[PDB]
């Protein structure tokens, strides 16, 4: 009962590169769809398959092709990636197409960024900053801050780890990244997150805090020619210990 | 054919909000509402094809075919309702026309505001100084930096579940020498009673 | 405007003869086929010239995809029916949906299914329920009535969408659909008197015999309204002559607001 | 299972007159299921160039068809329509009567 499963979650591409997005549904549905979502407008259908063995163009089919391999799978193909294809792609399915009131079931989405060259791709710098002593004495709470800075494109997942376990309570991460140079079209990004715990928890010297940023970047087959290190997919982290 | 809904709406926790959707389409075979949390998949909320109001928990959806308009009504708003709400209409050829979506922002009800600007501890691996504006009321707005070497993030709501406690905060940082938390949020209108602890 | 109707049929056959299509769907405005699709061509095509002339190829492409999906749905539904009937061999599944726009401005709408050419399920859009003829249909009714939204969608399509399509098609083909060709009526002897009309459009016509000013429906033999092949129709009605007494027999024909009387000398 | 036998009616498009061109119609209706074979006969021989409309659907779930051919009625020529259906043990021939 996985519903709709699409991969990959993130992908950076050079102009002219090929790419295939996978999508499978285990709901025994007949209709499957591929959408792209862009800021400022509604979902636009690329291709759809009303039933197994038939496909048809949507509203924006140019630059894409699909293959309804079977009842379960419906792949999206970008043969020659273009910068205009930078988008978040969503695969969906429904029981039938001609069913009037049938709703769509969506996959998690695939974020694609297509770049003329990869020389502006950077992993994030990650740093943790320990709580203010004035906050501790004024509120009996302690806020740690994690800063992920200088990264591009915006393909990151930030998480906090307390004593080897990932935590979500007491955590707030910026819902949108900050452009470090708002005027530039290719500006690198910054992202902040806070973890707030009680003063008692922070003052245990054996409590261990870690902020972790998974970055999705280049892979083996991506050509690299710059002087700096190749910005491959990687995890960058920083840590702090509690202070008595 | 076009679908129209407001770009953004802001309401306070516990209140009621009505998200409008008007459509002009070639025929009509039903109107859908979907909820989409940031970075996640849209999920189905409701379907209306005849006139009237249908309730589903805290959410109710209304439709008037003659006026070509529908609203999604959210009562007793909670922070988890913060999301984009998408309306979509099926036309005479069973094609879905999607609205651009309404981003719903929810202001938490801050029970005991304690606005303060704190200096976090430096990291030995970073040249940055970090400042935290926190515990202010939801009416306060955080303005972006007007200094090119100062970075200021928008306000964020965190929830300490074990203590049933919510608070707003925004972060500012820089590596320049004249940077100080006393002046980091000078471009924002901050509460008059904002606590600035003495520097060391 | 006279009364007009739009309706779409579907036919599914479970074990068809090697040449026969598994699935067929045809639409009609009143007596004129307007569209066709089957499992062999896999294409929805116009069957009236005024349909092809007013609907762009974009329309036929979209509905070709819909009919291909509706074809697979129909096969799945027929498979379920025949398994639950525990029937072997070839069996038929049929569907009819449509609407009427009456002369006085009122509207009707209907949707029903048949198995082996007999009523199976009948939709009531006022009570939003399905009438089941047996317990196989009763099982389908309970599953369909559990999906309340689909019932509402069908009510809206019958009352709003179908009527709008019909008005659109009536304008497209008004030269054909809204014309009037009056009948040519004659009487002859074959003993019985035969009142015969031909060359008329629309096909709706009322023919009856009156004896001394009174109508005896039991004594009259009514013929079918038949297509002549040129777009007009023909019909007849006969009554048996009394050999022992003379009476005043007169044929009465009613067509498109005009009444005719042929008194037999 | 209820199978319904075809109703077979043969007639001319216009009131027939000898030596005047016309069309011979064979209207087959009310049958179920849909498979059916129809032939127009001239003196007992099948006519080659015979046209027919597409299978048509009636409200009562039965089907109907119109087979037709162009001809000229003569005094000596006799015409008929031959129909075979699953409800028929042998082909049923209906002659054109006028
Ligand atoms: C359940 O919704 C419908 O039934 C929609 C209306 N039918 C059609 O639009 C239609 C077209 C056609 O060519 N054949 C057919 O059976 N139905």
């Amino acid at each position: 009962n996985a519903g709709v499963t699409q991969t990959p979650k993130f992908q950076v591409l050079k102009t002219g590169q090929s790419m295939t997005l996978q999508c499978a549904q285990d709901m025994n549905h007949n209709s499957m769809y591929w959408y792209r979502q862009d800021p400022g407008m509604g979902l636009r259908l690329i291709y759809y398959s009303a039933s197994e063995g038939t496909t048809d163009k949507g509203e924006v089919p140019n630059g894409y092709n699909v293959s309804r391999l079977n009842k379960r799978e419906f792949s999206l193909r970008l043969e020659s990636a273009a910068p205009s294809q930078t988008s978040v792609y969503f695969c969906a399915s429904s029981v039938w197409t001609g069913e009037g009131s049938g709703e769509l079931f969506f996959g998690e989405g695939s974020r694609l960024t297509v770049l003329e060259d990869l020389k502006n791709v950077f992993p994030p710098e990650v740093a943790v900053f320990e709580p203010s002593e004035a906050e501790i004495s004024h509120t009996q709470k302690a806020t740690l801050v994690c800063l992920a800075t200088g990264f591009y494109p915006d393909h990151v997942e930030l998480s906090w780890w307390v004593n080897g376990k990932e935590v979500h309570s007491g955590v707030c991460t910026d819902p949108q990244p900050l452009k470090e140079q708002p005027a530039l079209n290719d500006s690198r990004y910054a992202l902040s997150s806070r973890l707030r715990v009680s003063a008692t928890f922070w003052q245990n010297p054996r409590n261990h805090f870690r902020c972790q940023v998974q970055f999705y970047g280049l892979s083996e087959n991506d050509e690299w020619t710059q002087d700096r290190a190749k910005p491959v997919t990687q995890i960058v982290s920083a840590e702090a210990w509690g202070r008595a | 054919q076009n679908i129209d809904q407001p770009t953004e709406m802001t309401a306070t926790e516990g209140a009621i909000v009505q998200i409008n959707c008007t459509y002009q389409t070639s025929g009509f075979n039903g109107l859908f509402w979907y909820q989409q949390h940031a970075g996640e998949a849209p999920t189905f909320l409701s379907y209306n094809v005849l006139d009237g109001l249908e309730e589903k928990g805290r959410f109710s959806s209304f439709l008037s075919r003659s006026k070509g308009y529908s609203y999604l009504l959210l009562k007793e708003l909670q922070m988890k309702d913060s999301a984009s709400y998408l309306c979509a209409v099926k036309d005479s050829n069973y094609q879905l026309i999607w609205g651009a979506g309404t981003k719903l922002i929810i202001k938490p009800d801050i029970q005991n505001p304690d606005p303060a600007v704190y200096q976090l501890r430096d990291s030995k691996s970073s040249d940055k100084s970090v400042c935290l504006f926190t515990d202010f009321d939801s009416q306060t707005n955080v303005s972006q930096s007007k200094d090119s070497d100062v970075y200021i993030t928008d306000k964020c709501v965190l929830d300490m579940r074990s203590m049933d406690f919510k608070s707003n905060s925004a972060v500012a940082w820089s590596n320049k020498s004249d940077f100080a938390c006393a002046n980091a949020f000078n471009n924002s209108i901050i509460p008059e009673d904002t606590f600035f602890p003495s520097p060391e | 405007m006279r009364t007009h109707s739009l309706r779409y049929f579907r036919l599914g056959v479970s074990d068809p003869i090697h040449g026969v299509p598994e699935f067929i769907s045809v639409g009609y405005v009143d007596s004129h086929p307007i569209t066709t699709y089957d499992s062999v061509t896999r294409q929805k095509e116009p069957r009236a010239p005024w349909m092809a002339e007013n609907l762009a190829p974009d329309h036929w492409e979209r509905y070709t995809q819909l009919l291909r999906g509706w074809q697979q749905m129909f096969k799945v539904e027929l498979k379920r029916l025949q398994r639950h009937y525990n029937h072997s061999g070839s069996h038929t599944y049929q569907r009819m949906i449509g609407c009427e726009l009456l002369e006085d401005g009122s509207t009707t709408g209907f949707l029903q299914y048949a198995y082996d050419g007999q009523d199976f399920l009948i939709f009531n859009k006022d009570t939003l329920s399905w009438l089941a003829v047996d317990n196989v249909a009763h099982t389908i009714k309970q599953a369909w009535e559990a999906n309340q939204h689909e019932l509402l969608y069908q009510k809206n399509w019958l009352e709003e969408e179908c009527i709008a399509w019909l008005k659109r098609f009536l304008e497209y083909g008004k030269d054909t659909l809204q014309r009037t060709e009056p009948p040519l009526v004659r009487v002859n002897r074959k003993t019985a008197l035969f009142c015969k009309a031909h060359g008329f459009y629309p096909p709706e016509i009322y023919m009856t015999w009156m004896k001394n000013g009174e109508e005896i429906v039991q004594e009259i033999d009514y013929g079918d309204i038949l297509p002549s092949g040129d777009g007009t129709y023909q019909a007849w009605a006969s009554i048996e002559l009394d050999p022992q007494s003379s009476n005043l027999y007169s044929c009465h024909v009613e067509h498109s607001g005009v009444h005719m009387v042929l008194q037999v000398p | 299972m209820i199978q319904r036998t075809p109703k077979i009616q043969v007639y001319s498009r216009h009131p027939a007159e000898n030596g005047k061109s016309n069309f011979l119609n064979c209207y087959v209706s009310g049958f179920h299921p849909s498979d059916i074979e129809v032939d127009l006969l001239k003196n007992g021989e099948r006519i080659e160039k015979v046209e027919h409309s597409d299978l048509s659907f009636s409200k009562d779930w039965s089907f109907y068809l119109l087979y037709y051919t162009e001809f000229t009625p003569t005094e000596k020529d006799e015409y008929a329509c031959r129909v075979n259906h699953v409800t028929l043990s042998q082909p049923k021939i209906v002659k054109w009567d006028r």
